[PDB]
RNA sequence: AUCGAGAGGAUU
C-alpha cells in the first residue's frame, strides 16, 4: 500500500498557489523556473523540426528550450554540457525533450483528493513569480484558498497520456459534476459581492466606462448596446452590459418571494436571450447552483462556451468593482442606540424569564414532561429560552442594519457569511456548549470559583451576554474558551475518522464499472445493478424537473 | 523561545477538553491545533 | 494664457499647495503617476565593500545609502549608465562616492551622510551632494559605531527612476482631492445619522460653493479644479518636481508621436 | 498574516502609483479584503486598526490589553476631535485613473507579522533525478531533488476519470518499470538471462 | 408529524398526524399491535428491519438512513451513487459490511484483497488454498503496472 | 418608422423603494377610466412628484453600434425632457376586453394597461419611451 | 535597529529626524504627541515610522569586538 | 528567483516594437494598437483625450495582466478618417495642453514668496 | 506579610474569588451604554480576589490585542503563528552560530500593546512591522 | 426490451404530460416545423444522457458519498460522521435505536 | 468464437473512452511520421490532426468491445456515431 | 534577555518539557460499564516520595 | 546513504 498502490514519481512539481483574475478557467500559472525543468519527449517530424530545431539551439537555460536530445542509437545528448550543443542536426525520428510551453496538458491536483474533481487537466501559461497561479473560479473542486496551500503538477509523456487528460480530465468538462447533478465551479468573492453591486437598479454606467468594459470582454462583437437611458444623459444600466457577457439563446427564469413580473423588490430573475430583463444578479443565479446560469450555459452551448463564460463575467465584474470599491469598517458592526437598548431589554426579560422558571422548579411546581428527568426538562426549558433571546436579538439587529452596510451587503450577495455572523458580532453571542450540554461543573457544584455553589442561572452556566463589539467578560471569555476548544478537537480527529471511512468506501466499490451491456458489475462479473442508477443515465446530464401531472386539483387537471 | 520553555506534555476520558479547573494555570487559548491538539499545554 | 490653469496658494521649498483649474481628470492624474514614478533621479546603486566591522551587516548598510537623498538638480544632463558607451561606470554616467569612518572614542561614534565624500570629476555640474535639511547639519543617519569598528565603502550613484525602485523616487506624498462637497456624487457617503455631521468638511470647502437644498442634481457637469500639493524629498526642489513631471509626461507622449512617424 | 488567525500570502504588488490612495496623499502598505471579516468574525482585527490610527495620531500607546473599559465609542469620539470620521473610513481614490471612490474604505495602522514558511523554499520540481536503492523508485524530500508521491488516494481519482493509459505511465515509465524474464513452465523468475 | 395527502377534490393538503417516537427497539412485537398501522411503522435500525421484513426492504431502509445522514447536513448526492453503495452491501445474501470481515473476504482474486487490510495472511492462505488470480480488477493491474481494464482500457484496439 | 401610442397621465404615487437614483411611479390616464401605468423613473435626472402630470409616447424609430451624439446637427424625435429605450417581454390578459404590456429598459420596468393598443404595441425588439413636461 | 531612512508608506526621509526626536522628549520635556509634530510629521504613516521605531542598535554595540 | 528585473517595465527587449498596430475584424474602420512598456499613466490619458474628438465612435484601453507592461488601445472612427490620425490629432492636443500648463505654472511660481 | 497567597486547583475548590477588586466590593448606593454588561456583586463571602483576569492567558495569547473581542479558535490560531513570526530572536545573534535564523530589518513595537507585552519584553524584541493596511475590494487579488 | 420499457417509464410520464395535445397547441403555440425539431432534438439530447461503457462507477460512487462526509462538524439522535461510521460497520450496538409508530 | 455482423446491442455511439483513445492512438502514429489521411488545411499539432481525421471518418481502426462473459463486438471507426 | 531554563548538550540547546501524570496516592471512585461485571472501582496509585 | 524520533504546513 506504499510502493505499488502509490509510487513516488517523476516529472512533477509543486508550489504555493495564488489566484489570478486575469487568467482563463482551464488555465495554470506555472513559474518559468518550474517549466524550465519538466520535460515532454517529442519526436522529430516534418511538421515540427522548424520549431524544435530552434528550441535545441535556444538551449537548456533561456525559456522555450530543451535538455536531452535522443538518437537512432537511443543514446543521450546532454544539452547543458556536450561539445556539439550548439550544433546537432535533428535527423528525423529522434526525440527532443523540450521545456513545457504555453497551452499544454497538465494534471493539477491537491491533497487531500476526494473527487475525480480534486484532479483535472489545465492549460499552461508560463509566468513570472515562483508560484502556481489559478483562476479564482477554479477554487472549488480543488478546495483551498490563498492562505498558504501547495498544489501538484504532473506532466504526461505519451501523446495519449496527453489526449486522455485534455479529452477526459480537462477542466471545463468538470464544470457540472456527477456528484450532485449541478455545477461545482461557480464565481465567488468580489466578482459575486460586486456582480450584485453592478446589477442594482441604482447602478447606472456612463459612456467612458461602458467602452473599456465592453472592450474588456474578449468576445465582444463591437456593437455598443443602445443605452437604457438616452434622455438628459446617456447612461446604461449595470445589467445592460453584463448582458454582453451572457451569450445567445440563454433563457433563465426564477421567481422568489415577492416576484410579480415587475418585482418591486427586483426579487427573482429573468434572462431572455443574451439580455437580462429584470432581477438582481447574485448566488442563486451565478453560484454553482442547480437552477442557475452555469448549469444552463454548459448544457446549452458547450462546456467551452461555458468555460469562456466564467472569465467574461469576471473580466467585467472585477473591473466595474475596481473603480467602485467595497470594504468593511467596524461601523459595519455598530448598531443604533435605540436598538442597542431594545436588544438588552430583549435579553433582560429572557434572563429574568429563566430566573422565574428556576424559581418555580425550586418549589416543586415544574411538571415532568413525559419521558425525561425533572432536571432534564429544566435544562431543555432554559437552553431553548436563551437560544431564543439571541435569535430574537440578532434578528432585531438584522432589521436595524441599513442598506449601505458592507456586511449586510456581502450576506445580501451571499459572498461570505450568514445571519449568525451578524447576530453575534453586533448584538449577542448566545450559549456556549460542550458535549451538547451547557457549561459543565468542574469545581464542585459550580463552574468557576468566582461563584457560589449550586447557581443555575445563565451567567453562571455559560451565557455570553455581550456582543463581540462590546467585549466578553473574564468568565464569559473562559466559557467561550471551553466552547471553540471543542471545534478544534473535531477537525483534528473528525478528519481521520472521515479519512478512514473513505479509504474503505473507496476500496469497497472500486471495480464496479458499467460494462458494455449497461449492466453494472465487478471483477467476478457479478451484477450489482442491471441498469446503472436504475435508468442507465449519467449523473451529469440530469436536472430537477417538475412532473406537474402530479399536483393540481382533479378539477384543474381536466381544465 | 519563551513559549517553548513553558510547555506541558500529556501521554497518549475527555482529556483534550479545556476543563473548568484549567482557569489560571493553563492558557485557555494557547494550544497546538491538530496533530496532538489540547493534550499539550502552555502555562 | 489659454487653458490648464494653475494657481498657488502656499508654496515652500518642499510644498506647493495649488488649485488646478480647467483640466481633464485623466491628465491631472496621469501627471501624479508620471511624477511619483517617472521623473529620473540619481541615487546610490553599487557599493564596493573593503572592510566593515559594524553590528549591521554588509547588505543592509548598502540598502541604507540606497535611500539617502542626493542632489539631482543638473541630473537631466547626466547619462543613463545603460546607455553611455563606457564599460560599467564613468564620470560621464556616475558619481563615485566614498565613506570611511572609524570608531574613535569611548562615546558612540555616529555615521551621518554628511560623512559622505564625492570622488569623481563633476565637470562642475550640480549632482550627488547628499542633501541635508537637518538643522544640526548632518545628513540622514547611516550607522553607528563603538570603539574599534571601521567601514570602507565606494558608492556609484547612477541615474534611475522610481519605476525601478522607490529610491529613485523624488516625490513622496502628494495630496490630491477633487470636488469637496459631493456635487458630482462620484462617492456615496457611509453613515448612521446625518451624513453631514459625521464626515469632516475638508480644508477645501471654502473654494467651492455649498449646494443649497433646493437645486436638483447637476448631471452633465464634469471634473474641473483639483486641490493638489506636492511634497519633495528634495533631491530636486518642489517647483522642479511638478515642472519635470509636466515635462516627462509630455516627453513620453511625444515618443509616441515619434514612433508613429517611423512606421 | 496579521495577529488574529487572519493568515495569508502576498498575491500581487502594486507600485505606489496604481495603488489606491487617500486625499491626504497616503499609499497603503498592503490591502486585504472585507471577505476576511464576516465568516471568521475576528473583530479585534479592525478594532486594533481603528484604535491604532489614534495611537499614530495623538502619538500615544494603544491599550489593547483585554478586560478594560475601552470602546469603539470611546475611540471614535477621539478620532472625531482628531480630524477624521469616527469609524475608520477615509475617501480614497483609484490609482489607474484617479477617479474618486464610489465607496469609502477602512484604512489604518495595523500590526502585522511576517511569517516563516517561505515561497522560494518549497518550489520544487523534478524531471528524473536519483532513485532509492531498495525499490528503484524516486527519492523523498525536496532536498534530494525529490519526487512527488502519486497518492494511492490520487490513483483513485484517475480510475474515477477513466483515464487508464495515464495511470500505467505514471506507474512505470518513471516511478519504476523493469524487464524480467519468465519461464513458460514454472511460472517464475528462475530464468538465467545469458543475453547477447 | 405533518403530512401532505390528497383531498378527494384533487389537491394535496395538510393533514397533521400524531406519530409516536421511541427509545429502543423490538419490531417483532410492536407491529403486531392493535391500533397501529403495520404497513407503515418505521424503526431506524436497518438491521432489525432486515431480520423482520427481509433483505429487500433492508436495502430501502439502510438507504433512507445513509441519505438522511447526508440531507440532515443540507448536502445532496444524486441517488445513483448511494443507491449503488447500498446495493453493493445488499447483494451477497445479507448485510455485507464495509470492513475486512465483510466485503474484503468475498471470493475475489488475492492481489486485490492484498491492497486493503490484512495484507500478509491474505497472501498466506491464498498460497495454501492455491487461489488463481483473475486480473480484471484495477488493483491487480496497478500492482503489475498494466493499463487496467478501465474506461480507456475497457476495450482493445485493432486495425 | 412612426409613433405607437400617446397619452396624458396623472401621477398618483411616488415610491422611494430603498433607493436614491430610481423611483417606481404610479400614474393613470386622463379621460379613459380603464387605464393605469406603473413605471420606473430615474428620479435624479428627472424628478417627479405626487399630483404631477406628464405626456407619454412610445415610437420605435427616432441595429449598429449606437453612435455617440454629435446631434446638435441631427434630428432628435424629442421635444421631450426624458427618454429611455427598452424591450417588451410578456403581454397580459386582464380577462375582458382588457390588455397590459410589460416593458424593460435594462432593469427599469413599465407596466401599461388598456385596450385599443392591440394594433400598436407590437411583440417587438423595438420600443423607445418618451416623457415630457 | 538603526532608524529607517524614508517611510515604507509615504517616502518622506525619516533618517535625520531620530536624534532630533530623542532630545525633544527628554531635554525640553515634551510629549510624544507634540514632539512628533514639531518635526513636520503630519502624515501618520510617516508619524508612526518614528514612534514605533525600536532602536536596538544600542544593544548590538554592547558586544565587544 | 523567477522574478523579472524591474527595468523590464520601461526598456524594450528585443524584436519588440514600441507600437504594433492591428486592424479590427469585428467592426469596420476600427483599429487595435498595442503599446509596449506602457500602462495607465499613459493609456488612460490618450483614451480620455480621444473621447474629446467629436469624429470618434469608439475608444478603449486595457491592461490585460499586471505582470506585463503592455496595454491595448482600440479606436473606431467616422467613415474616411483613419484611426492613426485620430491618435495623432489626439496625442498632440495633449502636448499642447501640457505645454501651456508648464508655462502657466511658471508664471504663478515666480510670483510667490519662499 | 501575607497579602498574597499561593492557591492550587485542589485547594481552589473551597474559596470564592472576586474578579474586579474595586467595583466588586464597595457599597451598593447614569450607566454608559457602550460599556459591556458586567454581572454583579452577588456574593458576600469573598476570601480571595483575583490579581488581574488578563492572566488566565499564557505568553502567546497575551500578545493578542483584545482577545476578548474575538472568538476562541482564531485566538488559538494566532498563538500557533505568533511562534512562527520573525525578527529579533536574540541580541547576540551576531555571536551565535545556530542553523537557521531570521531577523527583521526594521522591527517595531506594535502600535497597540497588551499589558503583558510589558513583561514578555515584546516592546523590545518585537516581530512585525506596523504596516498600513486597506481592507477594501480592489484589483482582483 | 421489457427492461428498456421500464427504464424509461419515469422520463415518459413527463414527456407525455409536456407534449400533450391541449398543451402543445394552447399553452405554447408550436408549429409543425418547430414540433418536428422539438422531437428531433429530444431524441438526440436524450441519447447523449446514457452512461458510457467504460465509466468506472465504483470509485465514482465512493468519493461521491465521501466528500460531503468530510464537510460535517458540530433533538437527540446519532447523526453526522459518527452515524455514518455506525451504518457502515453494520453496527449491532447502536447508540440511538428508535421505533416511529404510525 | 466471436459475434455476428448483426445481433449487436452495444451502444452504436462512440463512448468518450473509445473516442478519447482513438484520437490518442492515431495521435501517436501521426507524431511518429506515419502517413496522413487528410489534407492538413492549416494545423500541425498531431492530435489536432487526428481530430480532423476523425471529423472525416478516415481512421482505419476497429474498436473491439468486450462483454463480461468473454464474447465481444467489432466497430470500424466508420460505423460509429460520434455525437457528444 | 536570554532567560535560561534549557540545557546545552553537544552544542545544542535542549529544553525539558513538563510531563503530565495522574497524581499518585489519592482515592478515586470509578463507575464501570454495562457489559462489565464490576460496577464500581476505587483506585489508588501508591508510591513513596 | 540507511533506520529511529520530534517540530510545522494544508483541510476554518
Ligand atoms: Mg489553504
Ligand atoms: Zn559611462
Ligand atoms: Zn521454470
Ligand atoms: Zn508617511
Amino acid at each position: 500500500r506504499g510502493n505499488l498502490m502509490g509510487k513516488r514519481v517523476d516529472f512533477s512539481a509543486r508550489t504555493v498557489i495564488s489566484g489570478d483574475p486575469n487568467l482563463e478557467l482551464d488555465q495554470v500559472g506555472v513559474p518559468k523556473s518550474i517549466a524550465k525543468t519538466l520535460t515532454y519527449p517529442e519526436v522529430v517530424t516534418p511538421y515540427n523540426i522548424d520549431r524544435l530545431t530552434q528550441l535545441v539551439r535556444n538551449g537548456p537555460n533561456e525559456h522555450p528550450g530543451a535538455k536531452y536530445v535522443i538518437r537512432d542509437s537511443g543514446d543521450r545528448i546532454d544539452l547543458r554540457y556536450s561539445k556539439r550543443a550548439g550544433d546537432i542536426q535533428l535527423q528525423y525520428g529522434w526525440k527532443v525533450e523540450r521545456h513545457i510551453m504555453d497551452n499544454d496538458p497538465v494534471l493539477f491536483n491537491r491533497q487531500p483528493s476526494l473527487h475525480k474533481m480534486s484532479m483535472m487537466a489545465h492549460r499552461v501559461k508560463v509566468i513570472p513569480y515562483s508560484t502556481f497561479r489559478l483562476n479564482l473560479s477554479v477554487t472549488s473542486p480543488y478546495n483551498a484558498d490563498f492562505d498558504g496551500d501547495e498544489m501538484n503538477l504532473h506532466v504526461p509523456q505519451s501523446e495519449e497520456t496527453r489526449a486522455e487528460l485534455s479529452q477526459l480530465c480537462a477542466v471545463p468538462l468538470q464544470i457540472v459534476s456527477p456528484q450532485s447533478n449541478k455545477p461545482c465551479m461557480g464565481i465567488v468573492q468580489d466578482t459575486l459581492c460586486g456582480i450584485r453591486k453592478l446589477t442594482l437598479r441604482d447602478t447606472f454606467i456612463e459612456l467612458d466606462q461602458v467602452l473599456n468594459m465592453l472592450y474588456w470582454v474578449p468576445d465582444w462583437d463591437g456593437v455598443i448596446p443602445t443605452p437604457a437611458i438616452i434622455k438628459p444623459k446617456p447612461l446604461w444600466s449595470g445589467k445592460q452590459i453584463l448582458s454582453v457577457a451572457i451569450p445567445n439563446g440563454i433563457h433563465l427564469q426564477r421567481f422568489d418571494e415577492g416576484t410579480t413580473l415587475l418585482s418591486p423588490k427586483d426579487n427573482g430573475m429573468l434572462i431572455i436571450d443574451g439580455q437580462i430583463i429584470f432581477g438582481v444578479v447574485e448566488k442563486k443565479t451565478v453560484g454553482s447552483s442547480n437552477g442557475g446560469l452555469i448549469h444552463v450555459v454548459t448544457r446549452e452551448k458547450g462546456p467551452q462556451v461555458c468555460a469562456k463564460l466564467f472569465g467574461n463575467i469576471q473580466k467585467v465584474v472585477n473591473f466595474w468593482l475596481l473603480h467602485n470599491g467595497f470594504s468593511t469598517g467596524i461601523g459595519d458592526t455598530i448598531a443604533d442606540g435605540p436598538t442597542m437598548r431594545e436588544i438588552t431589554e430583549t435579553i433582560a426579560e429572557a434572563k429574568k424569564k429563566v430566573l422565574d422558571v428556576t424559581k418555580e422548579a425550586q418549589a416543586n411546581l415544574l411538571t415532568a414532561k413525559h419521558g425525561m428527568t425533572l432536571r432534564e426538562s429544566f435544562e431543555d426549558n432554559v437552553v431553548r429560552f436563551l437560544n431564543e433571546a439571541r435569535d430574537k436579538a440578532g434578528r432585531l439587529a438584522e432589521v436595524n442594519l441599513k442598506d449601505l452596510n458592507n456586511v449586510k451587503q456581502m450576506v445580501m450577495a451571499g459572498s461570505k457569511g450568514s445571519f449568525i455572523n451578524i447576530a453575534q458580532m453586533s448584538a449577542c453571542v448566545g450559549q456556549q456548549s460542550v458535549e451538547g450540554k451547557r457549561i459543565a461543573f468542574g469545581f464542585v457544584d459550580r463552574t468557576l470559583p468566582h461563584f457560589s455553589k449550586d447557581d443555575y442561572s445563565p451567567e453562571s452556566k455559560g451565557f455570553v451576554e455581550n456582543s463581540y463589539l462590546r467585549g466578553l467578560t473574564p468568565q464569559e471569555f473562559f466559557f467561550h474558551a471551553m466552547g471553540g476548544r471543542e471545534g478544534l478537537i473535531d477537525t483534528a480527529v473528525k478528519t481521520a475518522e472521515t479519512g478512514y471511512i473513505q479509504r474503505r468506501l473507496v476500496k469497497a466499490l472500486e471495480d464496479i464499472m458499467v460494462h458494455y451491456d449497461n449492466t453494472t458489475r465487478n471483477s467476478l462479473g457479478n451484477v450489482i445493478q442491471f441498469i446503472y442508477g436504475e435508468d442507465g443515465m449519467d449523473a451529469a446530464h440530469i436536472e430537477k424537473q417538475s412532473l406537474d401531472t402530479i399536483g393540481g386539483s382533479d378539477a384543474a387537471f381536466e381544465k | 523561545t519563551l513559549s517553548h520553555l513553558r510547555r506541558t506534555n500529556t501521554p497518549i476520558a475527555k482529556p483534550r477538553q479545556l476543563h473548568n479547573t484549567h482557569w489560571g494555570l493553563v492558557c485557555p487559548a494557547e494550544t497546538p491545533e491538530g496533530q496532538a491538539c489540547g493534550l499539550v499545554k502552555n502555562l | 494664457e489659454e487653458g490648464p490653469q494653475v494657481k498657488i496658494r502656499e508654496a515652500s521649498k518642499d510644498n506647493v499647495d495649488f488649485i488646478l483649474s480647467n483640466v481633464d481628470l485623466a491628465m491631472a492624474n496621469s501627471l501624479r503617476r508620471v511624477m511619483i514614478a517617472e521623473i529620473p533621479t540619481l541615487a546610490i546603486d553599487s557599493v564596493e565593500v573593503e572592510t566593515n566591522t559594524t553590528v549591521l551587516a554588509d547588505e543592509f548598510i548598502a540598502h541604507r545609502l540606497g535611500l539617502i537623498p542626493l542632489q539631482s538638480m543638473d541630473i537631466e544632463q547626466l547619462e543613463y549608465s545603460r546607455d553611455c558607451f563606457c564599460e560599467d561606470h564613468c564620470d560621464k554616467c556616475s558619481v563615485v562616492l566614498t565613506l570611511q569612518a572609524f570608531g574613535e572614542s569611548e562615546s558612540t561614534t555616529n555615521v551621518y551622510s554628511k560623512d559622505l565624500v564625492i570622488v569623481s570629476n563633476l565637470m562642475g555640474r550640480n549632482i550627488g551632494h547628499p542633501i541635508i535639511q537637518d538643522k544640526e547639519g548632518n545628513g540622514v543617519l547611516i550607522c553607528k559605531l563603538r570603539k574599534g569598528q571601521e567601514l570602507k565603502l565606494t558608492c556609484v550613484a547612477k541615474k534611475g527612476i522610481a519605476k525601478e525602485h522607490a529610491k529613485w523616487g523624488p516625490a513622496a506624498a502628494i495630496e490630491f482631492e477633487y470636488d469637496p462637497w459631493n456635487k458630482l456624487k462620484h462617492t456615496d457617503y457611509w453613515y448612521e445619522q446625518d451624513s453631514a455631521k459625521e464626515w469632516p468638511q475638508s480644508k477645501n470647502c471654502e473654494y467651492e460653493d455649498p449646494p443649497n437644498e433646493g437645486d436638483p442634481f447637476d448631471y452633465k457637469a464634469q471634473a474641473d479644479t483639483f486641490y493638489m500639493n506636492v511634497e519633495s524629498v528634495g533631491s530636486i526642489p518642489v517647483d522642479q518636481v511638478v515642472v519635470r513631471g509636466i515635462d516627462t509626461l509630455q516627453k513620453k507622449v511625444a515618443s509616441i508621436l515619434l514612433a508613429l512617424t517611423q512606421m | 498574516a496579521s495577529r488574529h488567525g487572519q493568515k495569508g500570502t502576498i498575491g500581487i504588488t502594486y507600485r505606489r502609483e496604481d495603488m489606491p490612495f487617500t486625499a491626504e496623499g497616503i499609499v497603503p502598505d498592503l490591502i486585504i479584503n472585507p471577505h476576511a471579516i464576516p465568516s471568521r468574525m475576528t473583530v479585534a482585527h479592525l478594532i486594533e486598526c481603528l484604535l491604532s490610527k489614534v495611537a499614530a495620531l495623538s502619538g500615544n500607546e494603544g491599550d489593547a490589553s483585554p478586560f478594560t473599559d475601552i470602546t469603539v465609542e470611546g475611540i471614535s469620539k477621539l478620532l472625531r476631535e482628531h480630524g477624521y470620521q469616527s469609524r475608520g473610513f477615509e475617501v480614497m481614490y483609484n490609482g489607474h485613473t484617479g477617479k474618486k471612490l464610489m465607496a469609502q474604505i477602512f484604512f489604518g495602522p495595523t500590526y502585522y507579522q511576517r511569517l516563516r514558511h517561505m515561497v522560494d523554499d518549497k518550489i520544487h520540481a523534478r524531471a528524473r533525478g536519483p532513485m532509492q536503492v531498495l525499490t528503484r523508485q524516486p527519492v523523498e524530500g525536496r532536498s534530494r531533488d525529490g519526487g512527488l508521491r502519486f497518492g494511492e488516494m490520487e490513483r483513485d481519482c484517475m480510475i474515477a476519470h477513466g483515464a487508464a493509459s495515464f495511470l500505467k505511465e505514471r506507474l512505470m515509465e518513471a516511478s519504476d518499470a523493469f524487464r524480467v524474464h519468465i519461464c513458460g513452465i514454472c511460472g517464475l523468475m528462475t530464468v538465467i538471462a545469458k543475453l547477447n | 408529524y405533518d403530512r401532505k395527502v390528497p383531498s378527494p377534490t384533487g389537491e394535496y393538503v395538510k393533514e397533521p398526524e400524531w406519530v409516536l417516537e421511541t427509545d429502543g427497539v423490538n419490531l417483532s412485537e410492536v407491529m403486531t399491535v392493535p391500533g397501529i398501522d403495520p404497513t407503515r411503522i418505521y424503526t431506524n435500525s436497518f438491521i432489525d428491519i432486515m431480520e423482520v421484513l427481509g433483505i429487500e426492504a433492508g436495502r430501502a431502509a439502510l438507504y433512507k438512513e445513509v441519505y438522511n445522514v447526508i440531507a440532515s447536513d443540507g448536502s445532496y448526492v444524486n441517488y445513483r451513487h448511494m443507491a449503488l453503495l447500498v446495493d453493493v452491501m445488499t447483494t451477497q445474501g445479507g448485510l455485507t459490511s464495509v470492513t475486512r470481515h465483510g466485503f474484503n473476504r468475498s471470493n475475489t482474486g488475492a492481489l486485490m484483497r492484498c491492497s486493503f487490510e490484512e495484507t500478509v495472511e491474505i497472501l498466506f492462505e491464498a498460497g495454501a488454498s492455491a487461489e488463481l488470480d483473475d486480473c480484471r480488477g484495477v488493483s491487480e493491474n496497478v500492482i503489475l503496472g498494466q493499463m487496467a481494464p478501465i474506461g480507456t482500457g475497457a476495450f482493445d484496439v485493432m486495425i | 418608422s412612426n409613433t405607437l401610442f400617446d397619452d396624458i397621465f396623472q401621477v398618483s404615487e411616488v415610491d422611494p423603494g430603498r433607493y436614491n437614483k430610481v423611483c417606481r411611479i404610479e400614474a393613470a390616464s386622463t379621460t379613459q377610466d380603464q387605464c393605469k401605468l406603473t413605471l420606473d423613473i430615474n428620479v435624479e435626472l428627472f424628478p417627479v412628484a405626487a399630483q404631477d402630470s406628464l405626456t407619454v409616447t412610445i415610437a420605435s424609430s427616432l441595429t449598429r453600434s449606437w453612435r455617440p451624439p454629435q446631434a446638435g446637427d441631427r434630428s432628435l424625435a424629442d421635444d421631450y425632457d426624458y427618454v429611455m429605450y427598452g424591450t417588451a417581454y410578456k403581454f397580459e390578459e386582464v380577462s375582458k376586453d382588457l390588455i397590459a404590456v410589460y416593458y424593460s429598459f435594462g432593469g427599469l420596468l413599465m407596466r401599461l394597461e388598456g385596450n385599443y393598443r392591440n394594433l400598436n404595441n407590437l411583440k417587438q425588439e423595438n420600443a423607445y419611451l418618451l416623457i415630457r413636461r | 535597529m538603526i532608524v529607517p531612512v524614508r517611510c515604507f508608506s509615504c517616502g518622506k526621509v525619516v533618517g535625520d529626524k531620530w536624534e532630533s526626536y530623542l532630545n525633544l522628549l527628554q531635554e525640553d520635556e515634551l510629549d510624544e504627541g507634540t514632539a512628533l509634530s514639531r518635526l513636520g510629521l503630519k502624515r501618520y504613516c510617516c508619524r508612526r515610522m518614528i514612534l514605533t521605531h525600536v532602536d536596538l542598535i544600542e544593544k548590538f554595540l554592547r558586544y565587544n569586538p | 528567483m523567477n522574478a523579472p528585473d524591474r527595468f523590464e517595465l520601461f526598456l524594450l527587449g528585443e524584436g519588440e516594437s514600441k507600437l504594433k498596430i492591428d486592424p479590427d475584424t469585428k467592426a469596420p474602420n476600427a483599429v487595435v494598437i498595442t503599446f509596449e512598456k506602457e500602462d495607465h499613466t499613459l493609456g488612460n490619458l490618450i483614451r480620455a483625450e480621444l473621447l474629446n474628438d467629436r469624429k470618434v465612435l469608439f475608444a478603449a484601453y486595457k491592461v490585460e495582466h499586471p505582470f506585463f507592461a503592455r496595454f491595448k488601445l482600440r479606436i473606431q472612427t467616422t467613415e474616411g478618417y483613419d484611426p492613426k490620425d485620430a491618435l495623432k490629432n489626439a496625442c498632440n492636443s495633449i502636448i499642447n495642453k501640457l505645454g501651456a500648463l508648464k508655462t502657466n505654472f511658471e508664471t504663478e511660481w515666480n510670483l510667490q514668496t519662499l | 506579610e501575607g497579602l498574597v497567597e499561593y492557591i492550587d486547583a485542589e485547594e481552589e475548590e473551597s474559596i470564592l474569588i472576586a474578579m474586579q477588586p474595586e467595583d466588586l466590593e464597595p457599597a451598593e448606593a447614569d450607566v454608559d451604554p457602550a460599556k459591556r454588561i458586567r454581572v454583579s456583586h452577588h456574593a458576600t463571602t469573598f476570601t480571595h480576589c483575583e490579581i488581574h483576569p488578563s492572566m488566565i492567558l499564557g505568553v502567546a495569547a497575551s500578545i493578542i490585542p483584545f482577545p476578548d473581542h474575538n472568538q476562541s479558535p482564531r485566538n488559538t490560531y494566532q498563538s500557533a503563528m505568533g511562534k512562527q513570526a520573525m525578527g529579533v530572536f536574540l541580541t547576540n545573534y551576531n555571536v551565535r552560530m545556530d542553523t537557521m535564523a531570521n531577523i527583521l530589518y526594521y522591527p517595531q513595537k506594535p502600535l497597540g500593546t497588551t499589558r503583558a507585552m510589558e513583561y514578555l519584553k515584546f516592546r523590545e524584541l518585537p516581530a512585525g512591522q506596523n504596516a498600513i493596511v486597506a481592507i477594501a475590494c480592489y484589483s482582483g487579488y | 426490451q421489457n427492461a428498456q420499457r421500464d427504464a424509461v417509464t419515469l422520463f415518459c410520464c413527463l414527456l407525455r404530460s409536456r407534449l400533450a395535445t391541449r398543451r402543445v397547441l394552447q399553452e405554447y403555440r408550436l408549429t409543425k416545423q418547430a414540433f418536428d425539431w422539438v422531437l428531433s432534438n429530444i431524441e438526440a439530447q436524450f441519447l447523449r444522457s446514457v452512461v458510457h461503457p467504460g465509466e468506472m462507477v465504483g470509485v465514482l460512487a465512493a468519493q461521491s458519498i465521501g466528500e460531503p462526509a468530510t464537510q460535517m462538524t458540530l433533538k437527540k439522535v446519532t447523526s453526522g460522521v459518527p452515524r455514518l461510521k455506525e451504518i457502515l460497520n453494520v453496527a449491532k450496538n447502536m447508540k440511538t435505536p428508535s421505533l416511529t409508530v404510525y | 468464437k466471436a459475434i455476428p455482423k448483426d445481433q449487436r446491442a452495444t451502444t452504436p455511439y462512440m463512448t468518450k473512452y473509445e473516442r478519447a483513445r482513438i484520437l490518442g492512438t492515431r495521435a501517436l502514429q501521426i507524431s511518429m511520421n506515419a502517413p496522413v489521411f487528410v489534407d492538413l488545411e492549416g494545423e500541425t499539432d498531431p492530435l489536432r490532426i487526428a481530430m480532423k481525421e476523425l471529423a472525416e471518418k478516415k481512421i482505419p481502426l476497429v474498436i473491439r468491445r468486450y462483454l463480461p462473459d468473454g464474447s465481444f463486438e467489432d466497430w470500424s471507426v466508420e460505423e460509429l456515431i460520434v455525437d457528444l | 534577555f536570554d532567560m535560561g531554563g534549557y540545557f546545552i548538550i553537544n552544542g545544542s540547546e535542549k529544553v525539558l518539557i513538563a510531563q503530565e501524570r495522574s497524581a499518585g496516592n489519592i482515592v478515586q471512585v470509578f463507575k464501570k460499564a454495562a457489559p462489565s461485571p464490576i460496577s464500581h472501582v476505587a483506585e489508588i496509585r501508591s508510591a513513596l516520595e
